[PDB]
């Protein structure tokens, strides 16, 4: 026979609503809303920033679920961690807040302020990230800048688990049935056939670079979505970014394969943006980035969620 | 944000 | 400290499959496809002569990627132009075709009409090519007259760089470890210890020249690839080609002496020939070299590589 | 043409 399964002895922690102070609101629109609040369990004195989500139908339960199940499976240091969920009028997923929000907003803020060594460093976490989950042997499906969280500048990690999917231990492939999935994202496998892979979460990650290194710009602006897979079966591709030497730039290319195993693996793509996280000026040509430097409910017994490990 | 296949 | 290492700011142009019209085939074998065709760009009216390589495995692409790379790196007269790569199924490199093919097979489908002009001009673009190769940092570890593609009988460019190598601001020489590589035109160096350098380059520069002037004769024919290595160390070297003066001959000899530094430079060797080219019949006797000449979709908005300037 | 070493 092949190889089989092992226990999932993932915890799922269940919050007494008693115990957060959402001291103020974060966003809402697309996905309910994400309130900015402390955890303060009864007894220890600790108190941790974090972001309730609130997002009242079976559907939106059955699915804020299936997202914490994930969540509540998989630790690393460049992935999101999931505090808990609270059962209320409709389930609310606790996370560790990440105070300066997600990377795509973070450049598109701080255009002028990104150096190439922040860049570079973001892309080894990011593949570290992903690389992690790929032992999990978890797809994630949706990999993207507005999915990458900044704890702060020099750390950031993965995040929004909704669309993922976890594999059988020799399972190659997810073939997913329908539904909204983006687009601009999606490696064709994905479009053409409903096919996912790590290798497609590849496929991603290099867009998720792209968007990085044009400071926020949108992939394939204007084009719609109904006409990439086109585009694409044509042999075009994203445009090299400005600061991006051939080097980077062919690391994305790499990325865009017709050919899925022909792409590179986390593994290598966190060798590779390493060594030129060591010669940064080499690989992304930046103006000023000379001089560029990014910075970083009552601090007494605040602890983030990082420094509190409950079992 | 892109969607729809 | 040392010399560091710039940015290589080089454009890797991706293009639209549906640009191309594989006209015919040119040929196949162990190296995939190489078709003829044209490019036309939407918008300019500009048709451009094309050569068009479709070598489906993870190896052969990231092999042939790592080629794009160096030829979409340099520029110069006397080396072969990258107009772009295709990512279909599997990737396709798009060059400026070379009409007349590699000088290894034109010199042999016209030993009657090379004359001795032809001759050592065309050592002296080889020398110019190589030497800016020497400038870019680059070993290109597979000089051989079959490497060398003829746009006209009296222009010559270097190409095939399946084997290059791009050294460091001050790196002397590249290890290799293993592999196939074509013993009879390397350095006693190489094929001992593995190491290359742009005097190594020079060594097959020696082997190119006496293919030339051999009319397109076999290295050491018959000899077995494994005999090679004792015969160079016994001190035996290629023979005085029947066309050549001691003059020509002396200077393959030098690019074959065990001691590389010994070996000329390629600045050395282009005014060498150059000034040998001033007085051909003086440096090569061929019969009847008095009256030997060499000959020069829809013929309208065509434009060849060499005109069609893209940033 | 030529190979192994
Ligand atoms: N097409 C789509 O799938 C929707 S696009 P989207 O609106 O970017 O993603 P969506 O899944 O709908 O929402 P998500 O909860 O992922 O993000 C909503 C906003 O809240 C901020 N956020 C999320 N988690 C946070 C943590 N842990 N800490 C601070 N801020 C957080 C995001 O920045 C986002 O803008
Ligand atoms: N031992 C070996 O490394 C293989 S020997 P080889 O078969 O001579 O070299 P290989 O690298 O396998 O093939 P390459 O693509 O270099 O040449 C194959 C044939 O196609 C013709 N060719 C190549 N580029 C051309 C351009 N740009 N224009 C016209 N014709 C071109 C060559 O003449 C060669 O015969
Ligand atoms: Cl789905
Ligand atoms: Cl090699």
């Amino acid at each position: 026979g092949a190889m089989g399964e092992a226990p999932n002895q993932a915890l799922l922690r269940i919050l007494k609503e008693t115990e957060f102070k959402k001291i103020k609101v974060l966003g809402s629109g697309a996905f309910g809303t994400v309130y900015k609040g402390l955890w303060i369990p009864e007894g220890e004195k600790v108190k941790i920033p974090v972001a309730i989500k609130e997002l009242t139908s079976p559907k939106a339960n059955k699915e804020i679920l299936d997202e914490a199940y994930v969540m509540a499976s998989v630790d690393n240091p460049h992935v999101c961690r999931l505090l808990g969920i609270c059962l209320t009028s409709t389930v609310q997923l606790i996370t560790q807040l990440m105070p300066f929000g997600c990377l795509l907003d973070y450049v598109r803020e701080h255009k002028d302020n990104i150096g190439s060594q922040y860049l570079l460093n973001w892309c080894v976490q990011i593949a570290k990230g992903m690389n992690y989950l790929e032992d999990r042997r978890l797809v994630h499906r949706d990999l993207a800048a507005r999915n990458v969280l900044v704890k702060t500048p020099q750390h950031v990690k993965i995040t929004d688990f909704g669309l993922a999917k976890l594999l059988g231990a020799e399972e190659k492939e997810y073939h997913a049935e329908g539904g909204k999935v983006p687009i601009k994202w999606m490696a064709l496998e994905s479009i053409l056939h409903r096919i996912y892979t790590h290798q497609s979460d590849v496929w991603s990650y290099g867009v998720t670079v792209w968007e990085l290194m044009t400071f926020g710009s949108k992939p394939y602006d204007g084009i719609p979505a109904s006409e990439i897979s086109s585009i694409l079966e044509k042999g075009e591709r994203l445009p090299q970014p400005p600061i991006c030497t051939i080097d980077v730039y062919m690391i994305m290319v790499k990325c865009w394969m017709i050919d899925a195993d022909s792409r590179p693996k986390f593994r290598e793509l966190i060798i590779e943006f390493s060594k030129m996280a060591r010669d940064p000026q080499r690989y992304l040509v930046i103006q000023g980035d000379e001089r560029m430097h990014l910075p970083s409910e009552d601090m007494d017994d605040v602890v983030d969620a990082d420094e509190y490990l409950i079992p | 944000e892109i969607y729809g296949e």
